[PDB]
């Protein structure tokens, strides 16, 4: 999210959830967030949504 | 120093003089090198990162 | 030749913990364990994750 070009990716496609995951594998977090999908799923899209707002 | 940074030119109307953007603050000429490098912490997640992907 | 050499203990009373390497020198403390201070003065501190657990 350091390039400002990060808000073009998002707002491309949903290539850019895969990019992020990939840049963040290591998400530890992402392990704390797994065990609820929804919640995840809701994470997910409130933080797509806060970058396109 | 913002006063390092005039010019003008006389081709149609007259000498219009003019500056550059030094409104904000003072000129950093050379902020950092640090941050035009990606530094080994950057080049090794990067490395994690890209040569599974080549793989 | 220990006027050349140089020893690192670690224990209850020692939290510290140096390196110095060919390069720069180095000290690792634990996130975790009672770290110590951590100035940071610049923006250089390595989250050493866990191999297995996958924790700083």
């Amino acid at each position: 999210f350091i390039t400002y070009r990060s808000k073009k990716l998002i707002q491309e496609s949903d290539q850019h959830l895969k990019d992020v995951e990939k840049i963040l594998q290591n998400d530890k977090r992402y392990l704390v967030l797994d065990c609820v999908p929804e919640e995840r799923r809701k994470l997910i899209v409130a933080y797509v949504d806060d970058l396109d707002r | 120093p913002q006063s390092d940074l005039r010019w003008s030119k006389q081709t149609d109307v007259g000498i219009t003089h003019f500056r550059s953007g030094m409104s904000h603050e003072e000129d950093q000429l050379i902020p950092n090198l640090y941050r035009y490098i990606q530094p080994w912490e950057s080049e090794f997640i990067d490395s994690q990162r890209v040569w599974a992907e080549y793989a | 030749q220990w006027e050349n050499s140089f020893v690192s203990v670690y224990s209850k009373d020692n939290p510290n913990l140096l390196f110095n390497m060919c390069g720069f020198e180095c000290r690792i403390l634990p996130k975790c364990r009672t770290s110590y201070e951590e100035f940071t003065h610049k923006d250089g501190v390595w989250n050493l994750q866990n191999e297995v657990t996958k924790e700083r």
